[PDB]
Formats: structure tokens, C-alpha cells, sequence
């Protein structure tokens, strides 16, 4: 009622007055003095040409050779980068798949779409082929992001504003977080795999901590719904790319925004964000067919990566940063370096 | 310059190949009909005859169809909504009778003119479902239609009052050109449903088959 | 043998024939760039259209060289066996742009009057070995004049035009004939077809994009039949005046003319089918 | 109820009550870390076609 | 589980056309190559046969080749080897080893029961160099086996395995690609070494481990066995 509003009214402003003293200078004032990274070139170095439909989501095997991309035609299949090849197939229960994961041991990738369910596969196993291990369920909105903490255990992010940590073993959710107004569409663990960050369609993006369940920070300062988010390879940092042509990279520590990525030019949204091995190189996939790599510390657009038919739907960097995958709405990938 | 183990490798992508090829061309020939409601508009009654999104399969005239009935997603609708762009048609189904109040056919309204009018679904022929044509009936029998449409003048039969709705609904739509919308009273008690979703399946398969040849 | 052919043929037919040329060079080239680089995902007709013209871009690769023929007082001056070649390639020309109009009218007939027949939803390697088959088909149909040696010279003014220009065997002239003839009756029903079954569907003829599309289907037989009924006609004028039949300073002299548009179809057929389509 | 109310303001000073620390030395963190690390970078930097792994 | 069992064995006179028959059941034989590998009695290995996954290439053993007709049944997950003019040298036991390709698969990594046939009366060449050594529990032994050209490919993994057969029973395999750790082996086992040097490594031997050692090639076909190493006490 009133005066339960007038206090959370009044601590609101007392936070972002803080937030405000708090801050004295942008970065882009300090770090002008650094050179630009100047242009960046980029070739197709392979192209993978299996789909037959809209692609959703890939991951990267931690090898960073092996990838396994999801479509909407209801099939995952595991490539070999290197070579092009086919290790697997994976005829998925419901055709409708939203988003992938691939286990940091490589032995388990995980699948969830509109069915509200996040299904465990099984790759390594004696009979030879690829079967289901555990089906997680407990959801009632579609999922957006699964991954993969390590073997045994799987956070999710689904569409009924909470992001729930599962356990393989027992198959319930140990710890349940819900602080969010609106639809979560995308995930990002910290490297040492401690908190978490979620991207809300409420323009707010909040870091979580795995351990209890309770939401450390809250981020905002985007004017639509966030549709990705990735951390800094520091760990103190992550970046945002929301449906407004805006991309910004959020500090954990001084809880603050700090830059912007956005251009005139640009007016479509931001489907997929990732950083580099070093972080200096932001990309982002825009739905204007094409991503765009940006300098993250001035803020610069240093090239374009523009060889897809339609709308980029995702993205990733392989953890030693060698090469970087993209797949777009038509059934392609292609491997940048 | 393939050693053995690589040779193995490239011949059991090419058969992997050749089995996606086959399932995807075996795909091709489904038939994806989106069906979408005002709830309780009796997407039931329309479903008979034959915790997240149903699928329903059933075969007519030696022609699958795969008909998805998207119920319970209760969600921001327009994030998920694009997963379905390229389907073959949309089922829109309301029901007549329900303008007695919490008026339900300014919701309908709404969600048609929401479905309708959005960028994914320029081109995809929707199909317009009437149904609960007795209860209709019955309460037109009863009141007239001045409640929910205080702009009516006409009579005071049931139709007139089905031909209002239908133009109604049909002048929701703006693009009259690059999109078709059907219509059909489907209370009765037959087979004449299927037909007409076939017959607009037909039309809209003729559609498509006249973009590969070139002949637009 | 009449060596003389005639007058006022060398200042009129390769002015036209440089004319389509050109045309048919660029439009041709164009298709072929548009259908390789672009419009990817290979399906059927597609194959279709775009072997038509490649049997297209085949005629053009050799229509000059005949040109300069008569273009040089239509004497000839080149060693036999490339007259040979050339006649061979012309051969080729005809009767594989014919199966090849044929087959698209028959696909488009399958794909718009029997829109759910398994047929419009083969693969495209089965259409590729069909039009492998009717490659093969035509290349040895044609092969009989590659192999001899054709020039009944009797003059200074070699001579290398072999349209039999006299009387013929069955592989001479019944075939011109039956080649011209049968096509056209399965294009005219194919397009009845279509335009019939398209009208008679009421709720999608207001668009006016069906107008626009048995409007193309309708002026792809008119112009079929235009371009090659003049050829036929004037070879079955020959054929029959033969017993009363002199070198004919007119019919010789008009018969090259009118096939000059047998060629000239070549160079307007892509400016239909593939602006057509707006991709 | 009134209880969604007791639970945000909650949730909202547990939150408030943390560190904040200058937003300059945390850039400056940010880009000294960068720095240190764009040498192991390959895509920042390319890498010669001799070692790399998509050379063809 | 997986299994695998053949039969077909016997006496036969020479020139005769036995058949020989193997059936598996436990896992997708679909998908799966398939090989065979005899062993003359007191001998070692060599290759026979193999067919890979859906039938599309066959390769054969010189010895043998054009005599023996390899072919498999995926529907009743049988698999078929027809003999013909059998010579009185093919006195063996015969092995129904299966193995499946792809990248980080394990080949070769289940052996069949095996099944016994008695008759009456530019390849790579592999040295084991040893072939018996005493061994006491407790120790830590070292398997040396040699290889006549480069077994490095230019993929940069070398090709080659290891197997152990117990007295009694079918071989297992031990290691595959001379670094990589078999499936349920112990974490005892391991090996290295380098082209044309191969050496297996045994820390802290104990019992269970006494038999023969072969070490075997996989780099272009035909593939060739080592003589081998027995172990005793």
C-alpha cells in the first residue's frame, strides 16, 4: 500500500543517488589515450550445410572443436569443425527447440524448446547410440536458455520470470530464483562457475549466486526487452544486447552501466552477444543479416561479418578464441577467423 | 590423403547425410496448421474430429496434418509467436455466442487484429472458425446484438447478425491483397470442417507451388 | 544442286542475326549469372529453367560463325569438319530448346492442376537424370549429321547450309515435322489447362496476380508458336512445290529469313521466363 | 495480498547494503586485464595461416 | 548387455565352402563396422575381413583374398562369412570384433567369444622382439613393440593400439591411439612413445594381468598384428 511504496520509492532514489556519486568518469575519457584496434578482416573458412531449417542456438564443446547446433526441423547434430563431419544426429522429441548446451566433460548436451521441458542426451554409452538420460520438467513456460554448471548439474532460464537450478542425478530443482517481472530469454555463468546472470524482458538484468538463491544486483538502464547477455572472460563484467539496437556492458563491482555500443545505421535488435578470448572484440549478432564486432573499451565498430542470407540468430567463441561460429535463420553455419 | 579412421569417419557423415535428406524430404510433405482461440471459444469442438503445446496428427484425402494448439503458453506472446513463420495456415476460432459480456468479441477482436496485422504472417492465409452457431442463434432469439454493438442497423434475425460479424472480421484485416482469409460456419455436425481446411490448404499449396516455377 | 541462293539475303539476315545475338548474349548471361550466384536451394524447375538456357547459351556459342557464312556473301570459309560442328550445335539448338519448353509446361501443369501428386515432390537428383536422359536423347538424335560429311559445293562458293534445302529421309524431314508439331500440342493443353483450373478457383483469381500469371502462361504458347510456325511453313511450301520447284529466288531467300527467328526466339526467351519471376 | 510489496523492498535492501567502488579503477582494471591478455588473442591479433587449424 | 556369438566351427575336409556365422545382440549393430580376426593355435593374430556400417566398403586380408566373402544382416543383426577351397594352413579360431568410426570413437573396443575350425591335412611389418617375460606383482613393466614405417600421420595422432588376452578367453582391448585409456580399463595401464617407438608401461603390476600382449596398427589396410609378449607368474 502507500507507505509501503514510500519507502521502496524512497530507497529506490537513495540507490541511484549513491549510483550517481558513486560514479566520477566514464571510461571512454580515460582509455582515449589507447590506440584503436583498427580494421578486422574476416574469411569464411568453413561452412557447415546440414539444416534444413531455421537455426536457433549452438554451443561449443569445450575441446573447441566439436559443436552442436539446434534447429527447428527437431534434429541436434554434433559437427566436427576441422573437417565438416556429422558425429551425430539427434532426432529430438519435439520438433520446437529454442535453445542448446553441451556439458563442459562433452559428455551430455541438452535441448529445450516450447515443450517446457530441458531433456538430458546421452553421448558416450556402450549400446553405441545417442539416448535420452534424464527428462527435466516442472516448467510452466517455454525455455530460453539451459546450461550446463557441470556434470550433474543444469541451471535454466524459462519464460515464466524464473531461472531454476536442476540436479541430473535426482531430476528436481534443488533452488528455485524468481526476482524477475517478465520473460527471462537468455543465461551466462561466470568462469568460475560461482554466479550467474539472467537478461528479463523487462529491461532489467539481474546477477544471481547459485549457492542459496537470491538476487545480489539488479541491472538496468535498457529501453526493451534484453534477448542476450554474456559475461566478461575477467568475471567482473557482461554485456547486454537488448531489441533496441543497443548493446552495453554492465560492471559488477561498481554496479553501474558503462558504455553503449549503438549507431545511427542500425535500428534492428541484438540477437546473440559474445566476447573474445581477451574480451578486446564484442560481437554481436544484429538481425540485419549480418554481426558486427565491437572494440569494447572505445566503443568503435572495427568490422562487419556479413555472409548470411537471413537474420543471425546466434553466436560463439570457442574458449581458446581461435575461431568464432555463427548461424543464422537460413540452415547455415560458417566459421570465422 | 585421408587416413583409414578419417576415411570411416567421412563415410558415416555421408550416410548421416543421406538419412537427414530423407527425413527432411519425408517433412516437406506435412502440412503445419497453427491453431490459436480466444480460450474458451471451443477449439475443443473444432479438435474433436480427426503441459505446454499440443500436437495433433490426423490424416484426411491421403494428406497428413500436423496441427499444433498452442493453449497454455501463457507468455509474452510475440517473443515465441515467430517460431511459427512459414507455416501453412492459421486457424482462428471464436465463438459466435460469446458477446454476452466480460464483450469477449472486442478481445477476439484484438487478438485477430494483433495475429492479422503482424509482420511475420503477411502471407499466410488465415482461416476464420465460427462456431456455437445454435447458442448464437438462440441469443440473438433473445437479445439483439446493440450491447456489444451499439453502431448496429439492421435486423433482428440471426443472418444478418452472422453476415455483420463475418464482414466485421474480415474488414479487421488490412493487407486485402497479399493475404486471403476465409470463412466458414462449422457447428455442423460433419465432415465439412476437414473439406474446407483442405480446400484452403489446396489454395495455399497452389500459392507456394507458383513461386518455385516463377511463373509470379 | 543450285549454287546461286540469291539477292538482297546477306544485306538483311545478318543485321538481325547480330542483333539477337547481342540481346540473347546478355540476357542469357545474365540468367545464367542470376541462377549459379543466386536464388540457392536447388528444386525442381529450377533445374528446368535453367538448362533451357543453357541449351540457349549452347545456340549462341555458335550463331555468329554461321553469321559471317553468308555474312561474307554467304560464301563459306571454313574446313568441313567445324561446318559440321556447327550445323551439329544448331541441331542441338533445336530440339533441345523444344523438349526443354516442353518439359517446363508439363511440369508447371503438374504443379498447378495436380498440386498434391507425389511428381512436383521428387528430389532433384531424379529431375537431373531425367534431364540427363533427354540430353542424352537429343545428342544422339543429333549425332547423324555430325557423322558425314555434308557440303554439296559445285561452286567457288562452298557450301554449308544443310537444312536438306531438297528432299529428305525420315530422319530429315519427318522429324522437323513431328518436332514442331507434337510441342505445340502439349504446350496449348498444358496452358488450357492451367488457365482453366487457375480461373475456376474464384476466391484466389482477385488478386490479379493470377491474371498476371495466365497472362504469361497464354503469351509463352503465342510467342512459341509465332517464332517457329514460318519455318515449317515455308519447308512444307518447298517440300510440296518440289516436282515444279527451281532454285525459287524467293522461297530460297525467304526460308532463311523466317528462320532467323527460330534463332531470334533464343534471344527473347529469358527476357520472359526469368524476368518474369521476381526474384 | 500485501506481502509482494514486503518482499521486494526485502529483496531490494539486501541489495542495497553492499560496496560500491570507483567506477574509474574498475575501468582501469577492465583495460589493464585486456591489455595483459591481447597477446594470447587470435582473433585480436591474427595468427599466421602456418599453425592455424582452418587454414584451408 | 552386449554380446557377441558365432558359430560354424568343425572339421571339413580341404576344398570345402563351410560358412561361418556370427550374431550380436546388445547393441545398434546398425551403425557399427564390423571385422573378423583368426589366430592359428600356438600363434598370434591377423587380419581377415572387415565390412563397414551400411555395407558400403569391403576389404580383405591378401591371404585370403577372393576366397572368402564377408557380408552382414542388419535386420536379424547377423553377420555372415562364406569360405571357399578352404587350405589346410586356415586351421584357427575366428573372432567377431566390432568397432565404430568417428571422431574420439574407440575401435575394436569389444572382442566376440570366438568360435574354433580345424582342417585335417608393401604391408607394415610389426616386432615385438621379446616374447616372454618373467614378471613379478608389485612391479613395474615395460612393453617395448616396433614399427617399420611412421606411424604418425599427419593429423598428428599416431595410430595404433594395444590388447590383452588372457588365458582362457577373448582379447581386450587396452589402449587405442597409443595415449587414449580404454573404456573400464583400470588407471594402471598406460602408453606412449613415438613413431616406430611404442612402449606400454605397467606400474605397480599385480595378478589378473598375466597373458599375451599384441600390439596392432590401424594406419592404412591392411592391418598387421605383433608377434606378442606372454606373461606369466
Amino acid at each position: 500500500l502507500d507507505q509501503l511504496r514510500q519507502e521502496a520509492e524512497q530507497l529506490k532514489n537513495q540507490i541511484r543517488d549513491a549510483r550517481k556519486a558513486c560514479a566520477d568518469a566514464t571510461l571512454s575519457q580515460i582509455t582515449n589515450n589507447i590506440d584503436p584496434v583498427g580494421r578486422i578482416q574476416m574469411r569464411t573458412r568453413r561452412t557447415l550445410r546440414g539444416h534444413l531449417a531455421k537455426i536457433y542456438a549452438m554451443h561449443w564443446g569445450t575441446d573447441s572443436r566439436l559443436l552442436v547446433s539446434a534447429s527447428q526441423d527437431g534434429k541436434l547434430i554434433i559437427w566436427d569443425s576441422y573437417t565438416t563431419n556429422k558425429v551425430h544426429a539427434i532426432p529430438l522429441r519435439s520438433s520446437w527447440v529454442m535453445t542448446c548446451a553441451y556439458a563442459p566433460s562433452g559428455n551430455y548436451v541438452a535441448c529445450g524448446g516450447l515443450d517446457n521441458i530441458c531433456s538430458i542426451y546421452n553421448l558416450k554409452t556402450r549400446e553405441g547410440n545417442v539416448r535420452v538420460s534424464r527428462e527435466l520438467a516442472g516448467h510452466t513456460g517455454y525455455l530460453s536458455c539451459c546450461r550446463f554448471l557441470d556434470d550433474n548439474q543444469i541451471v535454466t532460464s524459462s519464460g515464466d520470470t524464473t531461472c531454476a537450478l536442476w540436479d541430473i542425478e535426482t531430476g528436481q530443482q534443488t533452488t528455485t530464483f524468481t526476482g524477475h517481472t517478465g520473460d527471462v530469454m537468455s543465461l551466462s555463468l561466470a568462469p568460475d562457475t560461482r554466479l550467474f546472470v539472467s537478461g528479463a524482458c523487462d529491461a532489467s538484468a539481474k546477477l544471481w549466486d547459485v549457492r542459496e538463491g537470491m538476487c545480489r544486483q539488479t541491472f538496468t538502464g535498457h529501453e526493451s526487452d534484453i534477448n542476450a547477455i554474456c559475461f566478461f572472460p575477467n568475471g567482473n563484467a557482461f554485456a547486454t544486447g537488448s531489441d533496441d539496437a543497443t548493446c552495453r556492458l554492465f560492471d559488477l563491482r561498481a554496479d553501474q552501466e558503462l558504455m553503449t555500443y549503438s549507431h545511427d545505421n542500425i535500428i534492428c535488435g541484438i540477437t546473440s552477444v559474445s566476447f573474445s578470448k581477451s574480451g578486446r572484440l564484442l560481437l554481436a549478432g544484429y538481425d540485419d543479416f549480418n554481426c558486427n564486432v565491437w572494440d569494447a573499451l572505445k566503443a568503435d565498430r572495427a568490422g562487419v561479418l556479413a555472409g548470411h542470407d537471413n537474420r543471425v540468430s546466434c553466436l560463439g567463441v570457442t574458449d581458446d578464441g581461435m575461431a568464432v561460429a555463427t548461424g543464422s535463420w537460413d540452415s547455415f553455419l560458417k566459421i570465422w577467423n | 590423403t585421408l587416413s583409414a579412421e578419417d576415411k570411416a569417419a567421412v563415410e558415416r557423415s555421408k550416410m548421416i547425410d543421406r538419412n537427414l535428406r530423407e527425413d527432411g524430404e519425408k517433412a516437406a510433405r506435412e502440412v503445419k496448421l497453427l491453431l490459436l482461440g480466444a480460450g474458451e471459444s471451443g477449439k475443443s469442438t473444432i479438435v474433436k474430429q480427426m503441459t505446454g503445446i499440443v500436437e495433433t496428427h490426423f490424416t484426411f484425402k491421403d494428406l497428413h496434418f500436423k496441427m499444433f494448439d498452442v493453449g497454455a503458453q501463457r507468455s509474452e506472446r510475440k517473443k515465441w509467436i515467430h517460431c511459427f513463420e512459414g507455416v501453412t495456415a492459421i486457424i482462428f476460432c471464436v465463438a459466435l455466442s460469446d458477446y454476452d459480456l466480460v464483450n469477449r468479441m472486442h478481445e477476439s477482436m484484438k487478438l485477430f487484429d494483433s495475429i492479422c496485422n503482424n509482420k511475420w504472417f503477411t502471407d499466410t492465409s488465415i482461416i476464420l472458425f465460427l462456431n456455437k452457431k445454435d447458442l448464437f442463434e438462440e441469443k440473438i432469439k433473445k437479445s439483439p446484438l446493440t450491447i456489444c454493438y451499439p453502431e448496429y442497423a439492421g435486423s433482428n434475425t440471426y443472418e444478418e447478425a452472422a453476415a455483420y460479424i463475418q464482414c466485421q472480421f474480415e474488414d479487421l484485416n488490412k493487407r486485402k491483397d497479399t493475404k486471403e482469409i476465409y470463412t466458414h460456419f462449422t457447428c455442423s455436425t460433419d465432415t465439412k470442417n476437414v473439406q474446407f481446411v483442405f480446400d484452403a490448404v489446396t489454395d495455399v499449396i497452389i500459392k507456394n507451388n507458383l513461386k518455385d516455377c516463377g511463373l509470379f | 544442286c543450285c549454287r546461286i541462293e540469291g539477292d538482297t539475303i546477306s544485306q538483311v539476315m545478318p543485321p538481325l542475326l547480330i542483333v539477337a545475338f547481342v540481346l540473347g548474349a546478355l540476357g542469357n548471361g545474365v540468367a545464367l549469372c542470376g541462377f549459379c550466384f543466386h536464388m540457392k536451394t536447388w528444386k525442381p524447375s529450377t533445374v528446368y529453367l535453367f538448362n533451357l538456357a543453357v541449351a540457349d547459351f549452347l545456340l549462341m556459342i555458335c550463331l555468329p560463325f554461321r553469321t559471317d557464312y553468308y555474312l561474307r556473301r554467304r560464301h563459306w570459309a571454313f574446313g568441313d569438319i567445324p561446318c559440321r560442328v556447327g550445323l551439329f550445335t544448331l541441331a542441338m539448338n533445336r530440339a533441345g530448346s523444344i523438349v526443354f519448353l516442353t518439359v517446363v509446361a508439363a511440369d508447371r501443369y503438374f504443379k498447378v492442376v495436380h498440386p498434391h501428386h507425389a511428381v512436383n515432390t521428387i528430389s532433384t537428383r531424379v529431375a537431373a537424370g531425367i534431364v540427363c536422359t533427354l540430353w542424352a536423347l537429343v545428342i544422339l538424335g543429333t549425332v547423324y549429321l555430325l557423322l558425314e560429311n555434308h557440303l554439296c559445293v559445285q561452286e567457288t562458293a562452298v557450301s554449308c547450309e544443310s537444312f536438306i534445302m531438297e528432299s529428305a529421309n525420315g530422319w530429315h524431314d519427318i522429324m522437323f515435322q513431328l518436332e514442331f508439331f507434337m510441342p505445340l500440342g502439349i504446350i496449348l493443353f498444358c496452358s488450357f489447362k492451367i488457365v482453366w483450373s487457375l480461373r475456376r478457383r474464384q476466391q484466389l483469381a482477385r488478386q490479379a496476380r493470377m491474371k498476371k500469371a495466365t497472362r504469361f502462361i497464354m503469351v509463352v504458347a503465342i510467342v512459341f508458336i509465332t517464332c517457329y510456325l514460318p519455318s515449317v511453313s515455308a519447308r512444307l511450301y518447298f517440300l510440296w512445290t518440289v516436282p515444279s520447284s527451281a532454285c525459287d529466288p524467293s522461297v530460297h531467300g525467304a526460308l532463311h529469313i523466317t528462320l532467323s527467328f527460330t534463332y531470334m526466339n533464343s534471344m527473347l526467351d529469358p527476357l520472359v521466363y526469368y524476368f518474369s519471376s521476381p526474384s | 495480498s500485501i506481502a509482494q510489496a514486503r518482499k521486494l523492498v526485502e529483496q531490494l535492501k539486501m541489495e542495497a547494503n553492499i560496496d560500491r567502488i570507483k567506477v574509474s579503477k574498475a575501468a582501469a582494471d577492465l583495460m589493464a586485464y585486456c591489455e595483459a591478455h591481447a597477446k594470447e588473442d587470435p582473433l585480436l591479433t591474427p595468427v599466421p595461416a602456418s599453425e592455424n587449424p582452418f587454414r584451408e | 548387455d552386449v554380446q557377441l556369438v558365432e558359430s560354424g566351427g568343425g572339421l571339413v575336409q580341404p576344398g570345402g565352402s563351410r560358412k561361418l556365422s556370427c550374431s550380436a545382440s546388445g547393441f545398434a549393430f546398425s551403425s557399427f563396422g564390423m571385422h573378423w580376426v583368426r589366430q592359428a593355435p600356438e600363434k598370434g593374430l591377423e587380419w581377415v575381413a572387415y565390412i563397414s556400417s551400411g555395407s558400403g566398403t569391403i576389404y580383405y586380408a591378401d591371404t585370403v583374398k577372393g576366397r572368402f566373402t564377408i557380408s552382414r544382416d542388419d535386420p536379424k543383426n547377423t553377420l555372415f562369412l562364406q569360405m571357399t577351397s578352404l587350405r589346410s594352413e586356415d586351421t584357427a579360431m575366428y573372432y567377431c570384433v566390432r568397432s565404430i568410426y568417428y571422431y574420439g570413437s574407440s575401435p575394436f573396443d569389444f572382442w566376440g567369444q570366438g568360435t574354433t575350425l580345424t582342417v585335417s591335412s608393401s604391408d607394415i611389418v610389426m616386432t615385438q622382439a621379446t616374447s616372454s617375460v618373467p614378471v613379478t606383482p608389485g612391479e613395474s613393466v615395460s612393453i617395448s613393440c616396433r614399427s617399420s614405417k611412421s606411424l604418425l600421420h599427419s593429423n598428428g595422432n599416431t595410430y595404433l593400439y594395444w590388447f590383452l588376452q588372457r588365458p582362457g578367453q577373448s582379447p581386450q582391448l587396452l589402449i587405442y591411439r597409443m595415449s587414449n585409456l580404454a573404456s573400464g580399463v583400470p588407471d594402471r595401464f598406460s602408453g606412449s612413445g613415438s613413431g616406430t617407438a611404442f612402449t606400454l608401461t605397467i606400474s605397480r603390476l599385480e595378478a589378473e594381468d598375466v597373458g599375451v600382449y599384441y600390439c596392432m596398427q590401424h594406419l592404412e589396410y591392411p592391418l598387421t598384428f605383433g608377434a606378442g609378449t606372454k606373461l606369466e607368474l
